């Protein structure tokens, strides 16, 4: 029971995310992604409510990004696009739950 | 951590410890609180809480006093209640209610939410007589909840051999258990086993939410909350297994008015309705809504059931 | 019209 | 949004106790966090209070108003680590800029 | 000491550190005091009136350019009391305006202050969200004494006419005090007389709509001291005012009342300058009528209260 | 200015209090008069500010006593001390005293 | 219908 | 009935301070007054702050809430002295404190 997300490039260019979970399945949680710049805090970026099937947005990713959940295997990807010079980080995906907090983490 | 609402004459408080009660089968529990007056410009002289179940027509309703302090209305401070009035002092007095049994959780409608509500009202008046005045009230929501039973109800399952063919057309449906935790992934491990000369084209694997009230008489009505159709043809003379999967949400029913929810507290959007449990063994006359799932799982000609309790997991 | 339902911890 | 910091930046058995506050009424809707270096986090608290599961008791959530505080009642040798806490009642969720140890 | 009251909503609060408020007959002293997320509307009011009919309302409001009238004194210490919610307000009161004073049952004239919440003064206001306050502005006898306010007649029959001759302590005089009238006829007439009459009298003067004055006694001593014809008589008489005698006299100007109450009788109040303007309210004094029988004399006398320490 | 007062009976018995000022005037004056048991307190019994024609008694003798102001000689009218007493007319305590 | 003038020192 | 109490009972230039209590609001209306025994009172305070005239000015009224107080920053002081109470009628007069 356990997750992992995969998948450089020129700014303005775009990478797919790939967040994969396995033991449990998507419905129970929503899913995020979280920023990490080297040597500084983390920041909610974007999140699918996958049993509520609505998603939300931070304002540093607006518009730009955008999130969709892969029931069909357990999978959710993020649909970065026009990468700023600010959005090199240490990606994470994420699972939660009523959110006990974001309990769940990739690698 | 205890809610507080005060009127809008802003002298009157009234306290609850929690807005979510269990029930624990056997028993519900009763609501705690306080209810704060100023006595010094308190002429009226008394103060009532009144706890109604209303399914938006009240059912079930009680009318509780805690000042002037009635004698005859003792009843024992809960811990919580007597943290409450020893941290508020003299000028405050404990209330606490019995909730009968029979009487249901909060679930609601999917559209005030309309259903069954729980609607903890205190005010002020010399006697029950006089009506209630906006300024000199407040009104709380609550729940009544219920969760699953920790003991794992052993295992269900069904069977039918729907003869047309002298050999048969026979199925078996098999699931981990009948009580469910929402979200959870339904693994579907059906079989069956077709000797028959006649061929099948799709097995319809989908989820019913059986929902029963009594307000004018006994109604029923149901709403298909999770899917899957399988072209999956089984040909005469052959057997077949697949282990299937399921889960049901709120998303692809958005547009479906009716289906239950678990109460809205003021207009949330919390998961779907929980099924509820009966008391004892008879099917005894419990109040407002009932509300079941059955998995259905039928082969299109050329039906399996079972019953389960997807119901929220008793929380830590 | 205004009433508010804001907790408060013993 | 709602902005949440904490104090100190960084300090070198002995037990530990750390505070962080924020900008609107959240209520006890707080997390904590903790991560060891390049890894995906972990979550210690929810609720502010609730100390989940595996967690080392030492871990204990606290409140008081909309400052909300972490106890470990001691540094083992393996608590050295980032941590965050974090409101979510409100989209954006905000962490903070946390606390490194050593 | 500040006086507050606060609304039935809870919300609002009022503060005025006095309503006993006095005048320097040059000026009268502005009102001070303390006046959104209950009233969303965000905007408070202040209102200013003088009731009778309203003679003069004033608006303003301390929340949330035009208005800012210095703060004075006291009102920034309130301000500092109370913190972020607390704004001030004040009013330049007219001056060509009464003082309060009543009728013996409160009618009258009354100075009403109501603090409300609204958007606008087109909108009505609501009970369940204001603060009414009642008020006193009062006046205090001048320092500098008038004239000894003597008056004569040789009223005419007799070719030696009879003489009334009269004086009196002071024309200012402290309330609750008696006059020590001082009176010296001669009566070198050919007939006697057997009563002299001393008596005072509240003139009211009231205007709304025309100029309007209502008079009774508010003290009175009967003395038949006949004076013999070619005599000339001597002695100093004593009146006295006070109200326990002339309840049953309805309408008998009265002091300012709050809601109810046996405040004293109605304060005589000063005119300004020398311009004579007709002010509107009530305005009242007294003289001091001897009258000897028929077989008279008025002395006037300002009636007020000491200046309050 | 002085405030001076006059008028031993058996229980059962009756007498006639009164108290004269001078230099000054009755209506000037709430008349209280109070009294005090020898190395006790002090009780207000009664009082009288006839410019309201009010009579004003303690709890302790109500009815029994009876007071009265005689206007013409600036003058008014259990063992203990009894003092005559006068007031404002506003009350700011008491402030002239008999004998 | 039942307000009160109370006081206040600063 | 106002059951305004008084303390201290006693005690022995030298600063001083009397303190009363009001079982119920009174607004200012409080007095004090120093009688030698054998001697009718004379008023000191008015309004539980106002010197009245010819008093020493060691007579400062002094009040908090419903607690009304005397200071005679400096003690013929070791007299009798009595706070009041006024607003409502009828009037309390309190047991006295000497001073010695």
């Amino acid at each position: 029971v356990q997750l992992v997300e995969s998948g450089l490039v020129q700014p303005g260019g775009s990478l797919r995310l790939s967040c994969a979970a396995s033991g449990f399945n998507v419905y129970s949680s929503s899913i995020h992604w979280v920023r990490q710049a080297p040597g500084k805090g983390l920041e909610w970026v974007a999140s699918i409510s996958s049993y509520y099937g609505y998603t939300y947005y931070a304002d540093s990713v607006k518009g730009r990004f955008t999130i969709s959940a892969d029931t069909s295997k357990n999978t959710a990807y993020l649909q970065m696009n026009s990468l700023r010079a600010e959005d090199t980080a240490v990606y994470y995906c994420a699972r939660s739950r009523w959110y006990s907090g974001l309990d769940y983490w990739g690698q | 951590r205890v809610f507080k609402k005060a009127s809008p004459n802003g002298k009157l408080t009234v306290y609850l410890g929690k807005r979510d009660f269990v029930d624990h089968i056997d028993l519900v529990d009763p609501v705690d609180g306080v209810v704060l007056v100023d006595p010094e410009y308190l002429k009226e002289r008394r103060v009532y809480v009144t706890l109604t179940c209303a399914f938006r027509k009240d059912l079930f309703v009680a009318n509780v006093q805690s000042f002037p302090p009635a004698p005859e209305d003792k009843k024992p401070l809960t811990r919580l209640q007597e943290r409450l009035i020893k941290k508020l002092g003299e000028h405050a007095y404990p209330f606490t209610f019995e909730i009968p049994p029979n009487l249901p959780c909060s679930v609601t409608l999917q559209p005030k939410a309309c259903g069954v509500d729980y609607e903890v009202k205190a005010f002020c008046a010399e006697n029950l007589e006089e009506k209630i005045h906006k300024r000199n009230s407040v009104r709380l929501v609550i729940r009544k909840v219920q969760y699953a039973p920790e003991r794992p109800g052993p295992q269900p399952t069904a069977e039918t051999t729907r003869q047309f063919s002298d050999k048969p057309l026979h199925l078996e449906a098999s699931l981990d258990k009948e009580i469910y935790y929402h979200g959870e992934p339904i693994s579907v491990n059906v079989h069956v086993t077709n000797n028959t000369n006649k061929t099948v084209k799709k097995i319809k694997i989908s989820v019913r939410q059986y929902a029963d009230i009594c307000l004018f008489n006994t109604a029923q009505y149901k709403c298909p909350v999770a899917m899957e159709e399988a072209d999956d043809t089984v040909a005469p003379s052959s057997t077949f297994c697949k282990v299937y999967t399921l889960t049901p949400f709120l998303a692809n029913n958005r547009e479906k008015r009716g289906l239950a929810l678990d109460g809205k507290l003021k207009h949330e959007d919390t998961n779907l309705a929980s099924s509820t449990l009966l008391r004892e063994g008879a099917n005894r006359e419990i109040l407002g809504i009932i509300v079941s799932y059955k998995v259905k799982v039928k082969l299109v000609v050329s039906a399996v059931e079972l019953p389960f309790t997807l119901m929220h997991p008793k929380p830590k | 019209s205004e009433e508010l339902t804001r907790s408060t911890h013993c | 949004d709602i902005q949440m910091t904490q104090s100190p930046s960084s300090l070198s058995g002995d037990r530990v106790t750390i505070t962080c506050r924020a900008s609107q009424s959240v209520s006890s809707a707080v997390a904590w966090y903790q991560q060891k270096p390049g890894k995906a986090p972990k979550l210690l608290i929810y609720s502010a209070s609730s100390l989940y599961s595996g967690v080392p008791s030492r871990f204990s959530g606290s409140r008081s108003g909309t400052d909300f505080t972490l106890t470990i009642s001691s540094l083992q040798p393996e608590d050295f680590a980032t941590y965050y806490c974090q409101q979510y009642k409100y989209v954006p969720v905000t962490f903070g800029q946390g606390t490194k140890v050593e």
